[PDB]
């Protein structure tokens, strides 16, 4: 089915994700409701849910949402249309964390305003979100941040420790964004870049334009090898760009791979001009749509007769007791998840092998 | 003298129940007394040998479940069972299905017993419940439905 493509339509309606500037009025929201109806009719909703979660994370972590009330009501609309409760709970937790992060940033700006840090207190924003819902990966990659940001992370860590002692903050450099100022001769144009792109651009800043090799860049940025190449793809193969900021590639080739020992160098007189006419006060966004962050059928047959065995052993049981006995029995086999047990639960009740008690919503009766 | 009665060859009604009155069995089968009232036979008498054979089959099954047949007759209001006969059935301790092996086994064993000199017929079946008391489940209830409604003399 369409799945992800349909999710793209949502990205074109709920917020200005990229080319979604075509917004007319609130009636489009009604059209979104129709899309929700499609989500009811179609199958394979896991991909759609994952795409929607990724789009929401990309929109919220960048503050590019066209509307706020529509985004808040989208959770209720999705819950009404029918979706797993885990996704709804994760969305609610993400929204609550985003709400709390505004107050945290305001408190940080209001309190730390005498140390002067490095940049002005009105130019640094801190957004701390819970890692149990807003993230899934747990891998840390060095970025070798510049000296300007080397005095801001410790201050944020100290403030978080003072206010909410008991939790550890693990900074995620992939989702961070910022604006840098260039001085490429004719026109000084602001550029929006992530942490890795900022490090790559600032590596060739301690000695004018000059020229550096791939090995030197890798040894300076200290990035995770192959991922560094991906960052280069953002600075050498920017789509719909008249002239890239880092207009170099040595032996041509392609930004995908085969970098080898290419000598990339920044173009001092690069023609990075908005509308190709006088880049006096231009601004270029280079982040783009990055948003960086036992076969099943033979295995599902294992647990159903296990549930039926638990039921045939004892007629009366509760939900918690059923879960405890099921996980007690199935330890020798694979470790059960939560989604599989739930799926088996309504597969059993839909086959009317068990009866849901009317007085008690959790009590089950064998047949 | 010390035991008084003793026993050379004499017996009583205790030894009399082990026989096969062909005319009596034929006439009770033809008359069909239990087909007219629901509250028929309430007394079931099973010999020792069948009991120990069932127990050994259940123990040899182990934590799993076993299943077999039984042989006997009916006499008036009472039911008589005096033989146990196991089956080569396999399955999980929560469900057992009689494959073609049991279907080819019961007939073969019945023919072998007839060749031996046995004259009784199938009377019912025994199933072992490993732990969950002694009560018929839904599938057991349906099977007993069909068995007692097609093969009127029966018992589980």
């Amino acid at each position: 089915k369409c799945p992800e493509l349909l999710a793209n339509y949502c990205d074109m309606l709920l917020r200005k994700t990229p080319l979604s500037k075509k917004l007319t009025s609130e009636e489009i929201e009604a059209k979104l409701k129709e899309v929700l109806l499609v989500l009811k009719y179609v199958q394979n909703k896991d991909v759609f849910m994952r795409y929607h979660k990724a789009h929401l994370t990309r929109r919220l972590i960048l503050d590019i949402s066209a509307d706020s009330e529509i985004e808040e009501n989208m959770v209720e609309w999705l819950r009404e249309v029918g979706m797993p409760a885990d996704y709804v709970n994760k969305l609610a937790r993400m929204f609550q964390d985003i709400k709390v992060s505004e107050d945290l940033n305001q408190a940080f700006k209001e309190m730390h305003k005498n140390n002067k840090l490095a940049l002005p207190a009105d130019s640094v924003n801190i957004k701390i979100l819970n890692a149990g819902a807003w993230s899934r990966s747990s891998e840390k990659v060095f970025v070798s941040l510049p000296t300007e940001l080397e005095d801001l992370i410790p201050e944020v860590e100290e403030f978080y420790k003072k206010n909410h002692s008991g939790r550890k903050l693990h900074w995620h450099h992939l989702m961070s964004n910022g604006i840098i100022t260039f001085k490429n001769e004719v026109g000084q144009y602001d550029l929006e870049v992530t942490t890795f792109q900022l490090a790559v651009l600032f590596a060739w800043n301690q000695r004018p334009r000059e020229k550096i090799s791939f090995e030197n860049l890798k040894l300076a940025t200290e990035l995770p090898d192959a991922e560094l190449r991906r960052t280069l793809w953002s600075l050498v193969a920017f789509p719909k760009l008249k002239r890239q900021v880092l207009l170099y590639e040595p032996q041509v080739n392609s930004p995908k791979d085969f970098t080898e020992g290419t000598l990339f160098s920044v173009n001092q007189e690069f023609s990075l001009i908005k509308n190709a006419k006088v880049q006096k006060r231009g601004k270029i966004n280079l982040i783009g749509r990055l948003q960086l962050t036992g076969i099943v059928q033979l295995r599902i047959l294992r647990t159903q007769e296990a549930i039926i065995q638990i039921m045939k052993m004892r007629k009366k049981i509760s939900n918690a007791q059923l879960q405890t006995e099921l996980v007690e029995i199935l330890k020798n086999m694979f470790l059960p998840q939560k989604k599989m047990i739930k799926e088996q639960i309504e597969w059993l009740i839909e086959h009317k092998y068990i009866r849901r008690d009317e007085s008690d919503i959790n009590t089950f009766i064998y047949m | 003298t010390w035991e008084l009665a003793n026993n050379m060859q004499e017996a009583q009604s205790i030894d009399e129940i082990y026989k096969y009155d062909k005319k009596q069995q034929q006439e009770i089968l033809a008359a069909k007394p239990w087909t007219k009232d629901h509250h028929y036979f309430k007394y079931c008498k099973i010999s020792a040998l069948a009991l120990l054979k069932m127990v050994m089959h259940a123990r040899s099954g182990g934590n799993l479940a076993v299943m077999g047949l039984m042989l006997g007759k009916v006499d008036g209001e009472t039911m008589i069972i005096m033989d146990s006969f196991a089956l080569p059935v396999e399955g999980t301790e929560t469900r057992v299905n009689a494959q073609a092996a049991a279907y080819e086994y019961m007939a073969a064993y019945i023919e072998n017993a007839k060749q031996v000199g046995r004259l009784e017929n199938a009377i019912g079946w025994y199933h072992s419940h490993p732990g969950y008391g002694c009560w018929l489940s839904g599938i057991n209830v349906s099977t007993q439905m069909l068995n007692q409604q097609f093969q009127e003399p029966f018992v589980a």
